[PDB]
């Protein structure tokens, strides 16, 4: 009547790299002095 | 040296921080947005958005350089007379 089966083993997909991927953080916003024009007019 | 202090907000956890309502632009905010458009018009002309060199303010300022030669030597033409 039917047919008959052969359990071939899986073919793999290329699995996720499941890790801890870490970001630097952003920099931490640095008071930028106001030029103080009489060093600035030279240029 | 001498123990600066860097620039810090906290959480609020008050019914006062919600109420400011006042748009104030500062300097770091009109400098991050020069920053964000000197990043795309160096990113829809040069097509690399590195900026390590950007061309398009060497152009610029190579021309803000000749209006500003422009002007002195009026400001030097105009003392002569």
């Amino acid at each position: 009547s039917r047919l008959i089966f052969e359990h071939q083993r899986r073919l793999t997909p290329p699995t996720t790299r499941k890790g801890t991927i870490t970001i630097e953080p952003p920099p931490q916003l640095p008071r930028v002095v106001p030029p103080s024009l009489l060093r600035r007019v030279l240029p | 040296d001498r123990r600066s202090f860097s620039s810090r907000t906290p959480v609020n956890e008050n019914p006062d921080g919600v109420q400011y309502r006042r748009g104030f632009v500062t300097r770091h905010q009109v400098s991050g947005w020069r920053f964000v458009m000197r990043r795309i018009a160096s990113g829809v002309a040069l097509h690399d958005t590195r900026m390590l060199v950007d061309p398009l303010r060497t152009q610029s300022r190579a021309v803000l350089t000749g209006a500003l030669i422009l002007v002195t030597g009026l400001v030097g033409c105009f003392i002569f007379s």
